[PDB]
């Protein structure tokens, strides 16, 4: 039986994979431009929320 | 690389001469002295003379001395 | 403590400082630019404009003018149409 | 083919005069003299960069200045070169700077 | 002090030119002779086009022509100016004041225009 | 009103009518500096008028720092004469005063909050960006920086008449917000 | 002159080792590349000498 | 879920490797969770009671924070490690 926990765990794993994906994209653009990147700006909270 | 941009520089010098207006053909060694090509090896110069100078359409050969063809371009 | 108010981001000020210190590329004389271009072509037969700009350290427009004067764009199977530094 | 700053100083002038004497004597070719000057420029730049570890100060007034090709040509008057160990007074000075 | 630095510079220069003297095929005695000689030598105008209406609007240009006065040659890291004053972070360099030479690493300067 | 703004800086542009070599001007001029990496023009300074001029290869020059119109014109002529003495065919063509800056004090503190509330259409007061209130006068095209200390700086004027007219217009408004 | 020629021959002897060094790995090519790089610096470095002579 | 799975998922998420030369490494270390909070239009946080959420059509959610260590290797033989607490 998949209760609230395991189901939410599956969703959260998917959304965290996403979050790291956009973090990688955002940081990669700045790194390619040669300028350092702001970690706080790299994070999209709306993904998980 | 080696021995290519020097040839390009010689050809550009010929265009500069033609913006100058000196129709009289010039000696290749004198051109080298003007363009600071003394350092380059002599064998490359000989290969240029035998092959590249004749292949270049703009270049012409008169009385054993190489210069542009005043007929090719419109006057 | 997250997203604390700040006049300018540290990365942004560092990048701006680097840009200001480096300064814009200057338009050098045609003779010197041409000599550098010919030297580069000796090292490599085919050059992309983006890397050629880095090698020459000249404004893109000025370099494009000088390169249009002599070199010619060839449409090729390497990946795209690129400049050819050989005048002919 | 280098920075070429210290040539127009006492040291560079002495080296140039010596090279001129050898050239007059045919002992050395002008290309060799130029090579010697280039090597001297490299060595002197390295030596001043490395073996000098003293700070100096100075004050005064500026009468002229010029800049071209990253070359400053300041012209100061009534300069006082102050150092912790000694103080030097000069009526006029020309500061040539490069980078 | 300064003479000792000069001797160290001599050593560096000779060591640096040895390889060139081998490359050019010249005999090594040239370096000895060079060092000997070097040491010995050391020790209502409506029509405004005409600009002639003003004269003597310049100064004597012979200072730069002479250059006989004291001369400082160095490298600059930062040079700032705020509307009156010129500020100087000149790094390691050489100075020729009254013939005697001075050596420095950090030079700080303030001047007025 | 009894108060007249006093000019702090004047900008004037003049065409020399001939192309120039910036490197040659930098090498031969007295107080000129040329950094193509930083700026594309040559910056020169003359102390007696106490002004700074930027000279471009196109032959057009901009003179700034002059406290008076006569000083600006004389400084522009002096710069042109220096360039001419350097051998170029420099002339004095279409000299014009592009912008004038004036300053003054009203000698009383001002309530910028009330002023902006009354004249929101022309006022802009953002203490976060700049402590001085920016007022955009329409009838004269003048921008006024008004400060709580009473200092007023007018800019954007082409002639001294605009500066004086703008101050005359603003003074009655400021007097109504005296603190 | 003969002695000088013999000395010169040793140059070619050691240029053989140079080839074997390419065969071990190109040293000559590397030297040529190094020479190519200096040209630009020399031109920039040179530019200063002509103007400094005019200045002083 | 909250105590074990969220933290374990964050830990198991591979470190982010970036390079394009300097290279950056991002590692998520610790999970922090505050009490359910609601932000007023003025931006002032305040605890959100479930009855208030029901009445005001809010979502009974708790802010989630991660400790993130960013290490940059500049290839200059020095690496700078900076930790952002509770991002």
């Amino acid at each position: 039986l998949d209760l609230a926990g395991p189901l939410l765990a599956f969703l959260f794993r998917g959304m965290f994979k996403n979050l790291l994906k956009e973090v990688r994209i955002y940081a990669q653009k700045f790194i390619d431009r040669g300028k350092d990147f702001n970690l706080e700006l790299a994070i999209k909270t709306r993904i998980i929320s | 690389g080696y021995k290519f941009g020097v040839l390009a520089k010689i050809v550009n010098y010929m265009k500069t001469r033609h913006q100058r207006g000196d129709t009289h053909p010039l000696t290749l060694d004198e051109i080298l002295d003007e363009t600071q090509h003394l350092d380059i090896g002599l064998k490359q110069k000989q290969w240029l003379m035998t092959e590249a100078l004749v292949n270049n359409p703009k270049i012409e050969v008169i009385d054993g001395k190489y210069a542009f063809k005043p007929k090719y371009n419109v006057r | 403590t997250n997203y604390k108010p700040v006049a300018n981001h540290q990365y942004n000020i560092e990048y701006e400082r680097k840009k200001k210190e480096d300064g814009k590329r200057a338009r050098a004389d045609k003779q010197h630019v041409l000599d550098m271009l010919f030297s580069a072509f000796e090292k490599h037969q085919y050059y992309n404009l983006k890397d050629l700009v880095d090698i020459t350290k000249q404004p893109v427009v000025y370099l494009k003018e000088i390169l249009k004067e002599i070199g010619v764009q060839n449409v090729k199977g390497i990946h795209k149409n690129t400049w050819e530094l050989k005048p002919e | 083919m280098a920075y070429q700053l210290y040539r127009n100083t006492t040291l560079g002038n002495s080296l140039q005069e010596s090279l001129d004497e050898l050239i007059q004597s045919q002992q050395i070719t002008p290309q060799l003299a130029l090579q010697v000057l280039l090597q001297f420029d490299k060595a002197i730049n390295a030596a001043l960069a490395q073996r000098v570890r003293n700070r100096v100060n100075f004050r005064g007034s500026l009468n002229t200045y010029r800049f071209c090709d990253n070359v400053w040509t300041f012209v100061l008057n009534d300069v006082e070169f102050r150092e912790v160990t000694e103080l030097i007074k000069v009526d006029k000075v020309k500061i040539v700077a490069c980078d | 002090t300064v003479p000792k630095l000069y001797r160290s510079v001599i050593e560096d220069v000779i060591n640096d030119v040895r390889d060139i003297f081998l490359d050019d095929g010249v005999d090594e005695q040239v370096l000895m002779e060079l060092k000997t000689l070097w040491e010995n030598k050391l020790m209502g105008q409506v029509e405004e086009e005409p600009l002639n209406s003003e004269d003597d609007v310049s100064d004597e240009e012979g200072q730069e022509l002479f250059d006989t006065e004291n001369v400082v040659v160095c490298q600059y890291d930062k040079i700032h100016r705020s509307k009156n004053k010129w500020k100087f972070h000149l790094k390691d360099g050489i100075m020729n004041l009254n013939g005697r030479d001075y050596i420095f690493s950090k030079a700080i300067g303030d001047a007025e225009w | 009103s009894g108060i007249v703004p006093q000019l702090q800086n004047i900008v004037s542009t003049v065409n020399l009518g001939c192309k120039l070599d910036l490197k040659t001007i930098a090498l031969r001029a007295r107080n000129a500096e040329y950094n193509p990496k930083r700026f594309a023009a040559v910056i020169m300074r003359i102390r007696e008028p106490r002004t700074t001029a930027l000279i471009f290869s196109s032959g057009k020059m901009v003179c700034t720092g002059a406290k008076s119109e006569e000083q600006s014109r004389l400084a522009a002529r002096k710069y042109a004469r220096v360039v001419q003495k350097l051998g170029f065919p420099a002339k004095f063509l279409d000299f014009k005063i592009q912008n004038m800056v004036g300053s003054c004090d009203v000698k009383f503190p001002i309530r910028l909050e009330g002023l902006v509330l009354t004249h929101q259409q022309f006022s802009s007061y953002e203490p976060e960006l700049f402590p001085g209130l920016i007022y955009r006068m329409i009838k004269p095209r003048i921008v006024l920086l008004i400060f709580v200390s009473g200092k007023v700086v007018l800019t954007g004027a082409k002639v001294r008449a605009e500066i004086y007219e703008a101050f005359e217009n603003i003074y009655p408004i400021l007097k109504g917000f005296r603190k | 002159a003969q002695l000088k020629f013999f000395e010169q021959l040793d140059q070619i002897e050691k240029q053989r080792k140079d080839e074997q060094e390419r065969e071990i790995l190109q040293l000559r090519l590397k030297q040529k590349a190094k020479e190519m790089q200096q040209q630009e610096l020399a031109q920039m470095r040179q530019r200063d000498a002509n103007l400094t002579a005019l200045a002083a | 879920f909250i105590q074990m799975s969220v933290q374990r998922i964050v830990e198991d998420a591979p470190p982010i490797d970036l390079q394009a030369p300097p290279r950056y490494l991002l590692k998520f270390e610790q999970i922090y969770l505050s009490k359910p909070t609601h932000w007023e239009r003025d931006g002032a946080p305040s605890p959100m009671m479930p009855n208030e959420a029901r009445l005001r059509n809010l979502t009974y959610s708790a802010p989630l924070y991660v400790d993130i260590t960013k290490t940059v290797i500049k290839e200059g033989e020095e690496q700078l490690q900076t930790q952002h607490q509770k991002t």
